[PDB]
């Protein structure tokens, strides 16, 4: 219902999402705040890379879980 | 002299146990007295988003003297001269032998959020701070967005992120854990996830045990390695038949274009790991060898190179299977050869055919029934090695 | 009006269909002939991955040729 | 080869025996082949007053090849390019295996006093030198007063000053000297100082012996340490009672906010020094332990931390006693925790109450009579430890 | 018209004086009541050190309050 | 009567002072030449820190003694 | 990782076996994880002729992470930011554990010939590349001819040249070869050179054997040393008389102004070499000692210093003999003291008189007859030591 | 008759000269191509420094021999 | 009309000649009196080396003084 995504800057951002939501949806909700395009976003929950088209209930991210946002800034 | 280097290790352990996300440091390769620290601009400050490197040199006698610390990145602050040195006086007058570097750079991170206009290194920046703020902020923002924010630099920070992650991921998880009954899985999941508990009931159906691997991005290769290596602890004909293909694989790859001297390293780790199978070691001895960071990782590297090798070999078999517009080799260099890069279906089939062996992969995600789908690769070959796919992660199962 | 599918297990499986069908029912047909479910399935017609909602003649998918099938095995 | 590193030590010994005041160098920490040298601008030259650092790298094979030397500080000279390299050709064409680094940098110091306009690295600076001198001088003066003269940098030099001082102060004085009759003091002073000789006559009154400490700025803590530690060589109940408070003090300080791992070091030196009291050692064995540089200094560090601890603890007792506008903790970090910073009345009372012990301090300065004033702290407690205060310095006295 | 003095030995000593006196004769009064000589004495009224030549109402030193006394122990 | 103060630059400066002079006075006489403010001056005789308000006869600096001038340049 | 430093050596061996002429690297002194590489601008590119240094730092864990590589020399390229970092992504995204540094910098050398305008580090240089080429080329050419082409830097390259040469010169020739009949010389020369074969016939006349020295520029000193040292393997009175002059020579030189500690090193190598004469060693044992690189070279250094010493001593004897406008000492520092600098007539006479000994030098060049001219120095003294001068090279002859 | 001079840049240059030619002549023929003044040229054949006024037949450089060109760029 | 020559072997040799002779025949005269051939000979009159083609009064070589003789021994 509510989760914690911890970014590159050490700052944490909290978000409101159902466990039935996409990852795509989550990246979109993050883009709603920071404006970081879901393109340049990639998410990691407990050592697991996160797939754009899966759910949260898929990866066992529960309420009050902390996942990381690594930017893949389009390189070179 | 000796006590100095002896102490720097203690401080590195202190900085190790607790990662300070924004402010963190470390030595440069060989050198203990040369350190380098990445510092992210704290949010709600004009410096946010930019990355500021700084170099550290310890005195020959630590800690009776303060470490010399200076920004290698240009920055606009009243207390940091454009020549790079910092005005913080715990590094000069007020230094104590009781202070860790942690104190220092966490005091610097504090110097960024809140500047110190009364004791200026550069009087003009101090003057601007105390009078016209918008000027100060804007200036600091372009000094960020040219010098700090520019390009390459970011990578190191984003690399640090990774390091900060899979080290603590390694604090919870070991490389290869013990052999535990799979009844533990019930505890991992929720009470609102019934569907998963049904998948797991249906898992207790087939397999009596599980062994878990660290989610480092190598999950598949690590699991494959341990499972198949302990699988040859029984079948001798297969152990020999396997050993031979291994020995062939080296020059097979070198004749496929891989430089020999570099891949020899990894080869010998593979072959020694086989060697403690050949001479039979109790499974836990092998596990101990596998929970060795370098031995394990060296293995994983080789397995990746082997998938790459078979992929290059078969390129027409594959190339139109490749998701996107890459080649087979482009896909190798991007998605297979490098460490900690995710493994997919193509990877597993490639490695399986490469070593000419059978594997069974148990898929469980959201599937409506209690159905956990077995996958035997390649088809029909009765697998003596069993793995579990949870989404994004691989582990191993035991009948 | 039918096409073929190739799986890297070494096998080539072939199914009957119409040019107007979506991707979903196709995956389902493969789920009948083989038995790997659509939530696991990812198919690519010569370099581009196909989306569930879109149809066959939508992706234009001449009925001779072959699309290649790969399970969704992403992990690490 | 090994002869290289073998040789660099010989050269470092040569540079060691004779300090070249303005021009001097040394290695960076661990690394023998990486050296760094500070060079002061010679007077009667536009460079005077500024400090010029330069880095040195030795060849893998010394001394068959010249060391690479370059200014890390920007400077205006016809023979030094703004890129930092020097035009002196004993580093290039004319190099000999018979030359020390001493020759090199003393030739550089000579390159600064007298430039070399005929063989320019930068032709324009040479041109300005040979034609318009005032321009050259002024330019070199701002290039001094921005790049060389700026801020920080100076510290290293001013630190070197300290090092140059209390090392030679350590050549005359040992840490803790022997136990000598105080009749020696007569010899230290003059014949025109009668008043002092009267103070000293009146000192022979009370005390039969003296033991002197090195004036390193730690005079008080060093004296306190030796005197009180040999004082417990007798009283066993006090030795035990003392030991217990010592052990308590560690976590007392950690629970007061001091980082544990860093102060543990110093703690164990304290406790081992107590341990050669506990098991009785003849006083000279203890002295030998005290004239050990690190053992002694580690002790002194802890004593400073202990005064700091009691000060923080009592902060209201103190804060309005503090000279100036600082806090108690500000005063700790500034005047107490750091090494080689002077000790005052507050310091002595703080440490005395901290360890709950009595001390007597004999004050002698200019006081008109033959009066040398005793001070028992805290009051009335009959002191078994006696010290002497000469202005600016502490020593210990024996009844 | 008198004030108090506090010494960190734990003791509070009090003396009689006038608001117009210099610092010297004050220190001398303490030298009578206690017996530590003025050449050893350093007194501070709430954060600032007092100079010999200057008077009491010069430093303004209301006659209620307390100035704190410390010996000149500087050494090392 | 005459003493030698050795500075940071290795250069020595000689000065004319009575043994009854202050330290403050000496720092002032040094400021008379180099212009280094007595503020930014601090003096060290034979490992002893020197106090602004003491005498020379105090610290046993005699005729022909060598003491050092360390600048405390106001820091940071 | 110890495996890291273990691996860096393997890579250094790989780079060692094959020199990559334009693109080559190596460690800095002590430090294995700090490397530095010189890169020449490839011809048919605007960068040609300029020399580009770049520094390399290896990760604490090699090779699981790419080495950080950056140009320390400013350069104009779309893929190299003016801040020095490179845009090549095998150093970032695409890195593999199977790649040598060789691959990296040979890919960089490839990045220079062919730039990469589509993935720019600096978009403006990319833009100029894709649109106006002449601008790009010219710009890159001045950025070459200021930053890269300037002065100084060149030396290292030109030094490398020397190193590349007399190492392979040392692959063919040893320091001091065996004792072989001079009939071998016939084979060295041509059939169209009859005149030389006549000189050599006339050499077989006088001498039955030859011993050859490596043409390292020290040819004379090396030959002189071995010949005279084996010559004292017989005459005991001369061995003692020689030893004494040797011992005198040290302080003779120190009192002549040479620093003692530096020349003591070389002195002891001289004296130990004498010591295996004194106690008689079979000639081959001495030769084994002479084919030791350091022992030999240390000797050669001393001999050079000794010629220098006698030259300084005699300065009026010489100064008007000196070719050109130099002094005696200027000529010493330039033409005698430094290693690998050619020896001439003055050198031989100087050393001969210095040690008070006789030598015979057989000159053969183009002289019309079969005449090979003997030279006894100084005149009339019957020489027990014989050398051969071919133009540019010295060897030793045996009667 | 024909020899190979290998330069600093790794590049080789081939030259046409009789064995009776000077070294001065050779440096001149090299200056004919690269423009490197014979001043700033110095040549090395098989560890032997080469003298401006000697011949090739002198130093035993035959047809098809490889010698090096080290530039002495006038220093400092 | 004759001059002297000094060789560093310790010897001073003297020969007869005219002020108008070239260098070559001079070297030849030394080759008669001593017997070291001209192709080996290098002579310097007080700091400057003499060229074969040039004459004695060409280099001005007053007939009193002494030119110094050195063999061409360059090698390494």
């Amino acid at each position: 219902m509510q989760i914690f995504v911890k970014t590159l800057t050490g700052k944490t951002i909290t978000l409101e999402v159902e466990p039935s939501d996409t990852i795509e949806n989550v990246k979109a909700k993050i883009q709603d705040k920071e404006g970081i395009p879901p393109d340049q976003q990639r998410l990691i929950f407990a050592g697991k890379q996160l797939e754009d088209g899966r759910t949260l209930s898929d990866y066992n991210i529960q309420k009050e879980s902390t996942l990381h946002l690594v930017l893949r800034l389009r390189g070179g | 002299g000796a006590m100095a280097l002896k102490r720097i290790h203690k401080e590195l352990n202190d900085l190790a146990r607790d990662p300070p996300a924004q402010c963190s440091a470390g030595p440069v390769g060989d050198d203990m007295f040369h350190w380098q620290a990445t510092i992210m601009g704290p949010n709600d400050s004009p410096y946010q988003g930019g990355v500021f490197f700084l170099t550290i040199h310890f005195p020959t006698d630590y800690p009776f003297k303060p470490p010399k610390v200076a920004f290698t990145t240009r920055i606009y602050h009243p207390n940091i001269n454009s020549n790079g040195s910092i005005s913080l006086d715990i590094l000069r007058s007020q230094w104590s032998p009781a202070l860790t570097i942690s104190k220092v750079l966490l005091s610097i991170c504090s110097l960024l959020c809140d500047p110190n206009p009364d004791d200026p290194l550069v009087p003009e920046i101090a003057r601007i701070y105390k009078t016209d703020r918008e000027k100060y902020n804007r200036i600091a923002r372009e000094w960020t967005q040219k010098y700090a924010m520019g390009g390459s630099a970011y990578d190191e920070a984003i690399m640090a992120q990774q390091d900060r992650i899979q080290q603590e991921i390694a604090v919870q998880n070991p490389l290869v854990s013990e052999r535990l009954e799979l009844s533990v899985l019930y505890k991992e999941y929720a009470e609102d996830d019934n569907i998963y508990q049904q998948k797991i009931k249906d898992l207790h159906k087939k397999y009596s045990y599980i062994r878990k691997t660290r989610p480092d991005g190598n999950s598949f290769y690590r699991a494959f390695g341990f499972s198949h290596l302990e699988a040859l602890l029984d079948d001798s004909k297969e152990l020999q038949r396997f050993k031979a293909v291994s020995a062939k694989s080296k020059e097979d790859l070198v004749s496929q274009g891989f430089t020999e001297f570099t891949i020899e390293d990894f080869h010998n780790t593979f072959m020694d790991l086989i060697e403690q199978v050949e001479k039979q070691t109790s499974v836990a001895d092998l596990l101990a060898s596998f929970n060795d960071q370098s031995t394990s990782d060296y293995l994983v590297v080789y397995l990746r190179l082997l998938t790459s090798g078979y992929l290059q070999r078969e390129s027409k078999f594959f190339e139109h299977f490749i998701e996107g517009g890459r080649t087979v080799k482009e896909f190798c260099q991007q998605e297979v050869e490098p460490m900690c890069k995710e493994s997919d279906h193509i990877h597993i089939i490639a490695l399986a055919q490469a070593l000419s062996v059978s594997i069974q992969v148990e898929y469980m995600d959201r599937g409506e029934g209690g159905t956990t789908n077995p996958h035997i690769f390649p088809e029909g070959s009765e697998p003596k090695v069993y793995l579990l796919y949870r989404p994004g992660h691989y582990d191993i199962l035991y009948k």
